[PDB]
């Protein structure tokens, strides 16, 4: 995932 | 000037297509008029600092640095498309520098971060980058145009890797  | 205009028109058509469908994929046949142009980089990349992205990361063998660049570009493309999604991701408002995927891909190149600023991630916290509280939604036109330029540059590097770019020798100018 890109927003963690 | 006339060639430049035709280019900008082509650029707008593709950016609009991204605003309608953020999941839209472009074929090399679609991107041809944007690839075949003999215009300089400054007149073709209006938001992306493409030359600095390439030149400041050209360290070692092209077959490695062009691949590293592609990897950063592919993830940057996903960040842009996500901002265009009819349903935006929860937590689209911020990206952490210590995100595993961000660190290993985007932060591997010089200026990777500056590309997130083009998307609207202008606010800087030592943890990462955020939209300003005053911006409630992303500027879709700015986002689409950056995403397209990100995708275009990745497409250009990919042909350089394969030696099939229409202006291949002229681009090794660097």
């Amino acid at each position: 995932d890109l927003y963690g | 000037e006339e060639e430049e205009r035709a280019f900008l028109v082509a650029r707008e058509e593709l950016a609009s297509a991204l605003r309608r469908d953020s999941g839209q994929a472009f074929s090399l046949e679609q991107l041809r008029p944007l690839l075949a142009s003999s215009l300089p980089l400054a007149a073709r990349y209006l938001q992306l600092d493409a030359a600095r992205l390439v030149r400041c990361n050209a360290h070692g063998e092209p077959r490695n640095y062009l691949n590293t660049l592609s990897t950063a570009l592919n993830i940057l493309e996903k960040y842009g498309r996500n901002l265009l999604s009819p349903q935006r991701p929860r937590y689209w408002r911020g990206v952490k520098f210590n995100n595993p995927v961000f660190r290993s891909t985007v932060d591997a190149v010089q200026g990777g971060r500056d590309v997130l600023r083009l998307y609207g991630y202008t606010e800087e916290q030592p943890d990462g980058l955020s939209f300003p509280e005053g911006q409630e939604e992303p500027d879709e036109h700015q986002v689409a145009t950056v995403t397209l330029e990100v995708l275009l540059l990745r497409t250009e590097l990919s042909l350089l890797l394969q030696n099939t770019h229409p202006r291949q020798q002229a681009l090794e100018q660097l």
